[PDB]
RNA sequence: GAUGGGGAAGCUCCGGGCCUGAUUUUAUGCAGGCCACCAUCGAAAGGGAAUCCGGUUAAGAUUCCGGAACCUGG
RNA sequence: GUUCUUUGUAAAGUGCCUUCGAAGAGUCGAGUUGUUUGGGAAUGCAGCUCUAAGUGGGUGGUAAAUUCCAUCUAAAGCUAA
RNA sequence: GUUUGACCUCAAAUCAGGUAGGAGUACCGCUGAACUUAAGCAUAUCAAUAAGCGGAGGAAAAGAAACCAACCGGGAUUGCCUUAGUAACGGCGAGUGAAGCGGCAAAAGCUCAUCUGGUACCUUCGGUGCCCGAGAGGG
């Protein structure tokens, strides 16, 4: 303890951080189409990880 | 027309009720096995404890009489002059003393 | 390599021995971690570990189906047969049973179907 | 005509004051199902880090990556069987990975350094 | 007719006495017993048979109790909020019958079954009593018999909510013919012409 | 209180409400006339042995097409009512203990 | 607030289980005996079984460790 | 198109003879209170109360004698397109 | 006076077998608004709309006359067509608003008032072998 301890919750917030990461060089390179700005990007001060 | 008026607010709702759980109880008078030609209900008052539910005192009486069903105890209503170590008898052939029920 | 056909030809003892080798070999690919590589064997070992489990499950179903054809059985085979509640609802079955008997018989009669019939 | 004394006498012998009996139960017949053996590979990879090595040297302690339906008993049994070492205490940790860090404390009867060498980890 | 006609006859009556004693005593049993009462027997054999009641597996007879009166509508104390035509608590009545509400309640509890059937059988004052036939679709007994076979098909499920039952047809005003009737083919069927 | 030491009817509430009312159902009522009367066991018992022998007497009998009886016994309220109207029945039995009452009700009048 | 019963179509809403004895020490197995107002959840700051000393890490620590102690269950 | 094979019994047509039930009650119908409808004394449905007959009965856009006309048997059910 | 074995009614358990609850877009059964319209408004209108709730299927729902009728004939039920802005309602203001028929799509008339479960046997929508519980008339 603390915080916020609930095991289930903790995992979701942790899981989400990794999911918000930068792209791998390669997908730009084998390439589909996209000036590939991920988008999902989540942010230091700003936005909110989600309510 | 109105907003609801205070009387109508009594109605029900948490703001209206008493805090029923701070109340010790009732203290309704029991219901005789039978007889009671002296002391098949024998109580001794061991204590006098306030009821917040009527702003008056209760007397803790115990009550020891038998069987299976037996029924006994609890907080019957205190009268003036009733005290710890004084006897209570509750029923038909009880003596006519203050605190005795008949 | 491993092909599906080779696993079927193998025995219940033999495939179990395969699953044991496969886990060891996958385990060595764990150790060979420091690099990158090592995987064109793990992706395919993942497929192999799946094939060997499938092939055994399939062998046990078939064997079960043979043993039980003789007797009475079937909650498990029942699930494949319907493929649930709606297709089940479409049954009992209702169809031949419904006109299994009254008043049709009278109605008619056929020397007549033949006689005409060419 | 006037009524019976398991029914009269028993009642003389109560005032309820419960019953009592109990009554039976087989398995019936049409057969149910499930045979399964479904099996997780508890040990997933050895973790490999700089902190892990010092814990190998310093206090004889393996670092494994484990499943998230692992426990401490499962890990103790798993190391014992596959590595023939007997395991004395097991530490289990959530990671922000979404995976489990286990620091597994081993007996001095087989030191952590050459157990480790055959399924290497740094 | 043969046995039944007497029983049926007694039913016509009911201030009236041989039925009337039975029923007056049965009122006592009725008040004690629950909203759900499953019963082995039709207190009705005459009405039940025409009812297609046949003794055979999957068949049940069940007694249901529904309140008598008008309608009361929510939300009292916070009365609406609309012009006087809208307004009604007690003024309004159910369009659906008390019989029909009894069928939906019975079928709700006995999810497994579908109602064939509703017959009315005691009035006391506060309560209305309906004895409902519910029929098992699912089993082979009901199925093997052609006379019953219809109940089983998947379209019929929840017939009482759907209003397909004899009472349901009746409360649509359906019977059966012409002018009286025209918009009974369905309510929504005129489709704001 | 000991002062020996009970019966279930005497003070004790439940097991059941409903049977108790059922017992009440029979004894009380108001009432407009139903049914009562006669059966000491002796008069029953002779009739009861003569009904078992009414079935048991059976031959009736292994050859034919036409082929004379001995016995016919038919049970059930519907069969009984029909056979009275047919005037074939020599003697019927009705049970006192019938509930709902209205099943048996037709026969006492009808048979007379 | 699970939870009779009852309104409301309905959403919605209030108001036997426990302990054994032949066998036998494996627990199988036949057979008997008790008793009142019943569930879970609800405070990481109510209440509560037991641990400290210092040593070490780049980032943990009354958790790991070196010493020493103690508890809980069965 | 080809091929297997049970007896039968009872059903059915045509024609003679009488005859007749499986035919559904708090229903049909009424008032007083509703709401719905194009439905108007005359739509349909709810509720309370009351309440038939048994080949008698219901319908035929107010209600009442008759013969009869003209039509149909509720209070039960299923059902392809 | 007193019990014991058995008959049936109610209850509780139990495991088996069998089915349901929920869901998919709209289509498809009830309870039930308002602004809006009448240049106000209260009947009427919006509207039996929307909503809410219940619930089914691949279509659903309705069906072989206690029908139609205003004659003399038709002959089950939907839908389409048009009957017709007719009848009828209605501050008889504003508005509201059919049916029978005619003929089309497509057609169909029937049906009520030994059964099942268990185990065995097979070529397992079946039946055999057993055991168990429960429109009508005459010649």
């Amino acid at each position: 303890m603390a915080a916020q301890k609930s095991f289930r919750i903790k995992q979701k917030m942790a899981k989400a951080k990794k999911q918000n990461r930068p792209l791998p060089q390669w997908i730009r390179l084998r390439t589909n189409n996209t000036i590939r700005y991920n988008a999902k990007r989540r942010n230091w001060r700003r936005t909110k990880m989600n309510i | 027309m109105g907003r609801v008026i205070r009387n109508q607010r009594k109605g029900a709702g948490s703001i209206f009720t008493s805090h029923t759980r701070l109340r010790q109880g009732a203290a309704k008078l029991r219901t005789l096995d039978y007889a009671e030609r002296h002391g098949y209900i024998r109580g001794i008052v061991k204590q006098i404890v306030h009821d917040s539910g009527r702003g008056a005192p209760l007397a803790k009486v115990v009550f020891r009489d038998p069987y299976k069903y037996r029924l006994r105890e609890e907080i019957f209503i205190a009268n003036e002059g009733v005290h710890t170590g004084q006897f209570i008898y509750a029923g038909k052939k009880a003596s006519l003393n203050v605190g005795n029920v008949l | 390599g491993v092909k599906a056909y080779e696993l079927r030809t193998k025995s219940k003892e033999q495939l179990a021995s395969q699953l044991v080798d496969l886990k060891k070999e996958l385990a060595e690919l764990k150790v060979q971690k420091l690099s990158r590589p090592s995987l064109p064997k793990i992706k395919t070992v993942r497929k192999s570990i799946a094939c060997v489990l499938t092939v055994i499950n399939e062998q046990q179903r078939e064997a079960v189906r043979q043993l039980y054809k003789g007797k009475k059985y079937q909650p498990k085979d029942l699930r494949a047969k319907k493929t649930r509640a709606l297709r089940r609802a479409l049954t009992k079955f209702e169809a031949s049973q419904v006109t299994e008997k009254q008043r049709k018989k009278q109605i008619a009669f056929p020397q007549r179907k033949y006689a005409i019939k060419a | 005509k006037k009524a019976l004394k398991v029914r009269t006498s028993a009642t003389f012998r109560l005032p309820k004051t419960l019953k009592l009996a109990r009554a039976p139960k087989y398995a019936s017949k049409a057969v149910p199902h499930y045979n399964r053996l479904d099996s997780y590979k508890v040990i997933e990879q050895p973790i490999t880090s700089e902190t892990a090595m010092k814990k190998v040297e310093d206090g004889n302690i393996l670092v494994f990556q484990v499943s998230m339906k692992a426990n401490k008993y499962q890990i103790k049994k798993a190391v014992k069987e596959l590595y023939e070492v007997d395991v004395l205490k097991v530490n289990t940790l959530v990671r922000p990975n979404g995976t489990k860090k286990a620091y597994v404390r081993l007996t001095a009867d087989y030191d952590a350094l050459d157990i480790a060498n055959r399924i290497g980890y740094i | 007719m043969g046995a039944y006609k007497y029983l049926e006859e007694l039913q016509r009556k009911k201030q009236s006495d041989v039925l009337r004693f039975l029923q007056r005593v049965r009122v006592w049993e009725y008040r004690q017993k629950n909203v759900i009462h499953r019963a082995a027997r039709p207190t009705r054999p005459d009405k039940a048979r025409r009812l297609g009641y046949k003794a055979k597996q999957g068949f049940v007879i069940y007694r249901v109790r529904v309140r008598r009166g008008n309608r009361k509508r929510p939300v009292p104390k916070g009365a609406t909020y609309g012009k006087p035509t809208n307004q009604g608590v007690n003024e309004l009545k159910y369009q659906r019958s008390l019989r029909a509400t009894a069928e939906e309640r019975v079928g709700r509890r006995a999810a497994n079954l579908r109602v064939l059937n509703s017959y009315w059988v005691n009035q006391d004052s506060t309560y209305k009593y309906f004895e409902v036939i519910l029929v098992d679709p699912q089993h082979k007994a009901i199925r093997r018999d052609a006379r019953y076979n219809w109940i089983c098909d998947p379209v019929h499920k929840h017939r009482e909510a759907r209003g397909l039952t004899a009472t349901g047809k009746k409360s649509r005003g359906i019977n059966k013919g012409h002018k009286f009737n025209n918009t009974k083919a369905g309510r929504r069927k005129t489709w704001k012409r | 209180r000991q002062k020996k030491i009970l019966s279930i009817r005497l003070k004790v509430p439940p097991t059941i409400a409903q049977f108790q009312y059922t017992l009440d159902r029979n004894t009380a009522a108001e009432t407009f006339k139903l049914f009562n009367k006669y059966r000491p066991e002796t008069a029953a018992e002779k009739k009861e042995r003569l009904t078992k022998e009414a079935a048991a007497v059976a031959e009736g009998k292994s050859k034919q097409d036409a082929s004379p009886k001995p016995y016919a016994v038919k049970y059930g309220l519907n069969h009984v009512v029909a056979l009275i109207e047919n005037k074939k029945a020599k003697l019927v039995l009705i049970a006192n203990d019938v509930d709902p009452i209205e099943l048996v009700v037709f026969l006492p009048a009808l048979c007379k």
